[PDB]
């Protein structure tokens, strides 16, 4: 559910904002269907952090599966962090090659015509329709690899819900093996001759793979502090707020 | 009974929505996008699968 | 440079492609490496 | 359930909470979004210090250039009743917007526009793509050059009386030197005659062999007579370096065009920097349908 | 119940991006197309496999 | 110069910058210091967070225990006249400061005091180390039980005529239980009698073995008569859980000592999680210089 | 645990000291194969 909003977000931006679409729906569906499973299916394999065979029943009336407090957290703390990054991507591989971010607002009228073979940009250069569009494809390619970077730190973070990472551990090998495979795949649909005919996503430049990497690493943080007050705070705030 | 089951509606009314858009888009415009015709056939894959 | 400034609008995409699926192979064996590493 | 859930008068609740939540809730995450939004800010000022103001840091995805034309035609066809005037107004009111930008009035004093050759010549530099020397100085380019297809005496331009014209243009590069293939013995039939260095030229043909004989008498002006554009107005310094900067352009008239029929005309530009493209039927060339019927 | 939340929070997106949307100046069958794409991207297919 | 750089009255400048330039580096340095204060601040939090309130997280520095001792000697010497009375007043105002705090208006009520066996017991086990259920309750310790050194009868404790007392202390140790060694063949000689399991024993003796004669009758006083800690003082569960918590005291009177002479006792405790080093000479045992120069 | 709980008070400075000399060790070695890579 942390995915969602990085996937929907584009689309509000574009209709009410007017930019070129950040975020296709072929590579939705690479996300959809790609990185997140291996890794969903081996969230499975987590072994117990406290006694389970020690506390009383689940009351049906009252725990549910899920509460406000997961929403909260997915659609309302990861998710946005994870859409902010995508959105760091994009502007950054508009801006490499000539649009700067004072041009885009404004310009999805002009940017999807097929019949305008003369889009200025920042810099004064004229842009075909494919030229264009070629770049907004790659922006997509970037957009889904900054979703996979983030996706890193969310399974990492969702692998346990109270405990430390430095307590329980890191011994599921099949994790291990979703983060591995979940970045192979990216690579794979990423350089292999013919994606752009098939899928349409391009190779990316070896700086735009590390656009990410900071709001990954704020995500783990925020998440250890987050289950840090939950244990020496029982019974308070960031537990009846934030703990699922 | 397992077609027509868990959240397999859901994902039934998905597809059948972007089967209807792509029929509509199609016999509107010769030159529309297909991001439905995938969309459907994927979408069904997952409730058959 | 001057007039025969065409090398300011190559890249060696071709490159850059072999580099990133050398190690893409590479991360994917690495992965099944640690998955099988156990069962033998 | 459904009245209790929305407000209690007991504990003085709302939706479920009280009025100490809510303002517990708003506050943290009013907290939060505005430490997530200097967040972004900063990290995208840091980009904005990282490019340069004269030169987009990649120009490979702009090579080689495009050939644009006015009017705008949509799914590149020219349709229009020679009888019934409102069927060529969307296409006036184009060229005329493009010609409008070469006014006289425009072009006046010694900056930026300064007097260049009446006869095509070969490259000028103005120095580096610094703000050293200030504002560079651009070639003018006067509307009367174009001869029958200027709007100044038949502002129709031609689509009056079965005559159209079709002003072309090259997408303006930065940095981008054109270059023109060589006397050699290899060179297309077309280009041997009027071999003008300094010109780049542009020649339209029918896409069809059928079509040549449907096809009139393409007539090409430009600067000095030629059919193509002179190499002085090159290279291109970038609008922040060069504003009230314009680009050639080559004017074509379509005489003799058989009536009540489809024409394909495809123009296309020749070049050593100049390569064409399969997906994009703009790089370098381009294509028109044009049927005058009438 | 989770299907119950999903939906819930689906017709709220889809509501207010309506009125949002007629605040800027848009017509209402564009309008409506779009409180329809929205509902549709909140559809969790992979939550089922 | 030596003027000038200090105030020039033409550009209007102190020691070289104007007004608005001692503004813009005053606010520069304001702002960043503030930011570092703001992040050393941060990371201090975090480190309050990680710790327990109830349990040092490590316990490895501080065993076995040590052994204090009062009065208060520097250099571990205890030298003073029989006759001058301003010459035992630094020991005595120790000695007292340590035994007001066994006074038994302190030990009053239930809580948290509660009454323990008069003689040498077991240990005694108040649940973990938790908020549960509250603070925990501590065995009373009477002063009267140190029968010649107590400040009761005779508030000099022995030094008004030859014959002082030196109330020996085991350092405090959360959840450390001492253990005495066992009635095997194997134990000092000194030992065998008077084998109180639930004793740990504690004796004098001379650093020298010329001292020995000249040393006279080491009389320990303590719980039950014997010479050491009972095992029901532990173990120590910390401030925390156990405010108004008493160890145990053992007093030691060096009756017959040789007159003008310097005197080295070494006192030291026995018991098995006990072990002393040759660097650290108060680690379960003590050195006490004792000359009583009349 | 409860009586016998000798190990809460015991730390193998040992086996720490023996690892981190092995990686000081390591790291010198490095050093030097960077320092001596090109003169050869
Ligand atoms: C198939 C689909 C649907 C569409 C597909 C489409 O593409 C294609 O199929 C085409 O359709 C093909 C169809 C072809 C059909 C036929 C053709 O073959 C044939 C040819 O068609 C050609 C045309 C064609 O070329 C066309 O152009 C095609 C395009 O069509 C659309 C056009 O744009 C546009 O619609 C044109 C349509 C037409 O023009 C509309 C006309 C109006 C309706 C109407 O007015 C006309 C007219 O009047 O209608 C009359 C009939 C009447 O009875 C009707 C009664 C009216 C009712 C009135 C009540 C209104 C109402 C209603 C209330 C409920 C609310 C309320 C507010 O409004 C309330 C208020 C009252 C009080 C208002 C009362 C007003 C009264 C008005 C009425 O009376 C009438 O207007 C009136 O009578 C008039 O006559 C009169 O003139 C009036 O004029 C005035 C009235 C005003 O105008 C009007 O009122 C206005 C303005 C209202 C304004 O709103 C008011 C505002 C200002 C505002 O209030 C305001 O002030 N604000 C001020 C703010 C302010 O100051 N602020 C100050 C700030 C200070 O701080 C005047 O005022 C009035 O007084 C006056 O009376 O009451 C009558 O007939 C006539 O009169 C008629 O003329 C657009 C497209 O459809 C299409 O391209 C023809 O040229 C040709 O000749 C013909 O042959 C399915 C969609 C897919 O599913 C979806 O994928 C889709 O594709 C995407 C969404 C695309 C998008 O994205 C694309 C890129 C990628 C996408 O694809 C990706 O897929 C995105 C995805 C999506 C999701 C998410 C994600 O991303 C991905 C992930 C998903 C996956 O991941 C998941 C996991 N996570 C899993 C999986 O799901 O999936 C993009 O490329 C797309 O672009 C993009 O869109
Ligand atoms: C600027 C860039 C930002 C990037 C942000 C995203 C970061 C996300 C990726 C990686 C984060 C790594 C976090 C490191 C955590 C280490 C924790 C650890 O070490 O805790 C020690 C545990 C506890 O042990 P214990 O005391 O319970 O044992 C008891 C044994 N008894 C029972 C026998 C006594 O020990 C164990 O878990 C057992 C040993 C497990 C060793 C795990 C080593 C593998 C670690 C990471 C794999 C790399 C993934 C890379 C993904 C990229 C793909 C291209
Ligand atoms: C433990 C078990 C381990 C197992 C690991 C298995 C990993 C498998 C690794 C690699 C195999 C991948 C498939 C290989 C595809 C080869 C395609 C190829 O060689 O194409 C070459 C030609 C391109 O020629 P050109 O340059 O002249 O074209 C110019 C076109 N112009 C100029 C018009 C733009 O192709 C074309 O023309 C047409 C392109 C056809 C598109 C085929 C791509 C398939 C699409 C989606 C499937 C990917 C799903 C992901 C599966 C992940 C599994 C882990
Ligand atoms: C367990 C982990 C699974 C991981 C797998 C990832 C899941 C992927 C999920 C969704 C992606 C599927 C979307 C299908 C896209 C089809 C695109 C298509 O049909 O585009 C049509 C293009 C036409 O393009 P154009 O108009 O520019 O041509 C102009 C040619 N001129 C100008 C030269 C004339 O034709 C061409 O590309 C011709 C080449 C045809 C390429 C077909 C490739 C099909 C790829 C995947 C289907 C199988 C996936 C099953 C796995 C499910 C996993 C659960
Ligand atoms: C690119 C993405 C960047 C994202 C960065 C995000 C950084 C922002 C992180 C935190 C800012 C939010 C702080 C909000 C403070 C106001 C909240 C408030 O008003 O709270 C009131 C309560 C005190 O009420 P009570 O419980 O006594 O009343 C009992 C009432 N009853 C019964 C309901 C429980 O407050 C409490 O409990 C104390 C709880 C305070 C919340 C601690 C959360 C700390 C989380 C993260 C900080 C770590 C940042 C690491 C970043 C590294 C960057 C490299
Ligand atoms: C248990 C142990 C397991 C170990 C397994 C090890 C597996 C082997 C590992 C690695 C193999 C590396 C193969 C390297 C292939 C290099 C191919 C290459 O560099 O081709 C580049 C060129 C296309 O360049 P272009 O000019 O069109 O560029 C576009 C220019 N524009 C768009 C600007 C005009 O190729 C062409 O022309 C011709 C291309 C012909 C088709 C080659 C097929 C390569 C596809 C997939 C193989 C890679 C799989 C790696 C494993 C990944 C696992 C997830
Ligand atoms: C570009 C420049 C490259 C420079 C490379 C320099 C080479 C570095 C050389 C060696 C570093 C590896 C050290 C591994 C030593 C492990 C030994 C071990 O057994 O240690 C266990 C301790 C846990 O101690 P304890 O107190 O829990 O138990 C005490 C229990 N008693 C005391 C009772 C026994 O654990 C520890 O010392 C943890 C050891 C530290 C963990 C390594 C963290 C690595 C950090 C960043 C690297 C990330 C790379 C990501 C890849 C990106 C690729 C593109
Ligand atoms: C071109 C290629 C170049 C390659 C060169 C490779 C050089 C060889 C590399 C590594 C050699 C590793 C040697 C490992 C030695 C382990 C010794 C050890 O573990 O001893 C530990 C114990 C002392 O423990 P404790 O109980 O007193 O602890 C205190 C406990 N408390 C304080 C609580 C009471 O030892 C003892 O008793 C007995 C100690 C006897 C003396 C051992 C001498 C070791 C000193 C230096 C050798 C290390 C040099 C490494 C290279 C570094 C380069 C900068
Ligand atoms: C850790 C968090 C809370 C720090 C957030 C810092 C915010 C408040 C900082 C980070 C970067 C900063 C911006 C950096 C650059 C400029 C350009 C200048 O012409 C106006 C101020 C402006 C726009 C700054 C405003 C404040 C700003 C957004
Ligand atoms: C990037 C920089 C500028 C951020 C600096 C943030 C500063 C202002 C933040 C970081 C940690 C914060 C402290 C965290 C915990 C507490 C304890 C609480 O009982 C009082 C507030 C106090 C003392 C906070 C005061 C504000 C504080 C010091």
């Amino acid at each position: 559910l942390t995915s969602n909003i990085p996937e929907i977000t584009p689309f509000l931006v574009f209709i009410i904002g007017n930019v070129p679409l950040p975020l296709g729906t072929v590579t939705i569906l690479c996300i959809d269907l790609g990185t997140d499973m291996v890794p969903a299916i081996s969230l499975a394999y987590e072994q117990a952090e406290s006694d389970i065979m020690k506390r009383q029943p689940r009351n049906p009336k009252t725990d549910k599966l899920v509460n406000e407090r997961l929403i909260s957290m997915a659609y309302g703390q990861i998710g946005m962090i994870q859409a902010l990054g995508g959105f760091f991507s994009y502007f950054v591989i508009l801006a490499e090659n000539g649009f700067l971010p004072m041009d885009l607002i404004g310009k999805r009228v002009r940017w999807d015509d097929r019949w305008i073979s003369d889009v200025e940009d920042s810099f004064g250069q004229q842009w075909t329709y494919e030229q264009r569009k070629i770049v907004e494809f790659t922006c997509h390619t970037s957009f889904f690899i900054s979703i996979v970077v983030v996706q890193w730190a969310d399974l990492i973070i969702c692998k346990t819900r109270r405990n430390s990472i430095f307590q329980q551990g890191m011994k599921n090998k099949i994790l291990i093996f979703g983060l591995f495979e979940e970045t192979a795949l990216a690579a794979f649909l990423s350089y292999c001759p013919g994606t752009d005919v098939a899928l349409r996503m391009y190779p990316l430049k070896p700086s735009w793979w590390f656009c990410a990497f900071p709001y990954s690493l704020i995500i783990f943080l925020y998440d250890e502090m987050r289950r840090f007050i939950i244990r020496r705070s029982p019974g308070g705030w960031v537990e009846q707020e934030t703990y699922y | 009974r397992q077609l027509f089951g868990g959240f397999s509606i859901l994902l039934w009314i998905g597809a059948i929505l972007c089967f209807l858009a792509y029929g509509i888009q199609a016999a509107t415009e010769d030159e529309p996008a297909n991001d439905n015709l995938y969309l459907g056939v994927v979408l069904s894959t997952v409730v058959i699968v | 440079e001057g007039p025969d400034n065409d090398e300011r609008f190559t890249y060696d995409y071709y490159r850059l492609r072999v580099v990133g699926l050398i190690v893409a192979a590479v991360l994917c064996v690495i992965g099944i490496i640690i998955l099988l590493a156990g069962k033998c | 359930g459904w009245k209790k859930f929305l407000w209690d008068s007991e504990k003085k609740e709302f939706l479920g909470r009280t009025g100490s939540s809510w303002f517990k809730i708003f506050l943290f995450y009013l907290i939060f979004y505005g430490c997530l939004a200097g967040i972004f800010i900063g990290t995208i000022q840091v980009l904005l210090l990282t490019l340069s103001d004269f030169e987009p840091k990649y120009q490979d995805r702009v090579a080689p250039p495009g050939l644009s034309h006015a009017p705008y035609a949509i799914k590149t066809e020219i349709s229009f009743s020679i009888s019934n005037p409102k069927s060529y107004e969307s296409f006036v009111k184009s060229m005329h917007k493009l010609m409008d930008l070469y006014n006289e009035s425009s072009q006046a004093g010694n900056s930026p526009f300064e007097d260049c050759s009446d006869t095509p010549a070969d490259y000028i530099k103005r120095g580096d793509l610094d703000d050293s020397q200030g504002q560079k100085k651009a070639c003018r380019f006067s509307r009367m050059w174009l001869k029958n297809c200027s709007g100044l005496d038949d502002t129709t331009y031609g689509y009056a009386e079965g005559k159209p014209c079709v002003v072309a243009k090259l997408n303006r590069i930065i940095g981008f030197y054109p270059k023109p293939l060589k006397n050699t013995t290899d060179l297309p039939e077309e280009l041997q005659a009027n071999y003008n260095q300094y010109v780049l030229p542009l020649r339209c043909a029918a896409k069809r062999e059928e079509d040549r004989e449907k096809i009139g008498s393409i007539e090409y002006f430009g600067l000095g007579g030629y059919a193509g554009f002179p190499l002085q107005y090159y290279p291109y310094y970038g609008k922040r370096l060069q504003k009230k900067y314009l680009q050639p352009l080559l004017a074509i008239q379509f005489t003799n065009l058989t009536q009540n029929m489809e024409l394909r005309i495809e123009c296309k530009v020749y070049g050593e920097n100049i390569d064409y493209s399969e997906k994009d039927r703009f790089r370098g060339r381009f294509e028109v349908k044009i049927e005058v019927k009438s | 119940h989770f299907i119950h939340i999903i939906t819930g929070v689906a017709v709220f997106l889809g509501v207010s991006f309506f009125i949002l949307s007629l605040i800027l100046g848009y017509s209402w069958l564009e309008a409506v197309i779009f409180l329809i794409g929205i509902i549709v991207a909140n559809v969790p297919e992979g939550l089922l496999a």
